[PDB]
């Protein structure tokens, strides 16, 4: 029940801050084809646009 | 028997979804709260300004009466 307010208050703190944009808005931009022959899997294939879950 | 289990009705609601509530006054309200800011500040240092540059022109003339005697 109150965990729900906890990530509320992180994504407060992390999300809308533009420091932590200038850090990541474009860093480590990786293509979908790149990440399939790469052997990625979880985060870095769903991070790319591809759409895989097990 | 007794184990751990959910009772009849189940739980109570559980959020899962982003809350930002948006709190905050538009920019136009901000603007405007900085230029009158910026209005009365310039309008009270033109008073001080003014006073002093009388008060250092009494001074100087302070000065030039005490002058000649130095």
């Amino acid at each position: 029940k109150n965990f729900s307010l906890r990530i509320d208050e992180l994504e407060e703190m992390l999300t809308n801050n533009r420091i932590w944009r200038n850090r990541t808005v474009d860093i480590g931009v990786v293509t979908a084809e790149d990440a399939l022959n790469y052997g990625f899997s979880g985060v870095m294939l769903r991070g790319s646009g591809i759409q895989w879950d097990l | 028997v007794k184990q751990d289990m959910p009772p009849v009705g189940g739980y109570g609601p559980i959020d899962y979804k982003r809350n930002l509530p948006r709190r905050g006054l538009s920019g136009y309200s901000m603007f405007a709260v900085g230029i009158g800011a910026l209005l009365f500040g310039y309008w009270s240092m033109m008073r001080w300004n003014r006073e002093r540059r009388r008060l250092q022109i009494e001074d100087f003339e302070a000065r030039i009466a005490l002058m000649p005697l130095l």
